């Protein structure tokens, strides 16, 4: 779990990249995260079948 | 073929933001079937931009 904070995050690129075979938000959408202020940030990853 | 589901209303991404989107209250049938041994050849039909 590697902790993001005090930056600015273009979300954008992100969505824009076909390489990624899923890409669903549950509580937000791709398109609006472009224009919102969060609090914290918590990047998780990992690999599994 | 993965941007079939992308056809489906009320979604999003380069093919519903930049060629083909379907309205929200969308009312009809889709239909779709592969056509790779139609109209793919080995060296790249690059016909379908």
């Amino acid at each position: 779990r590697k902790r993001i904070s005090n930056c600015v995050a273009d979300y954008s690129v992100l969505y824009n990249s076909a390489s990624f075979s899923t890409f669903k938000c549950y509580g937000v959408s791709p398109t609006k995260l472009n224009d919102l202020c969060f609090t914290n940030v918590y990047a998780d990853s990992f690999v599994i079948r | 073929g993965d941007e079939v589901r992308q056809i489906a209303p009320g979604q999003t991404g380069k093919i519903a933001d930049y060629n083909y989107k379907l309205p929200d209250d969308f009312t009809g049938c889709v239909i779709a079937w592969n056509s790779n041994n139609l109209d793919s050849k080995v060296g790249g039909n690059y016909n379908y931009l």
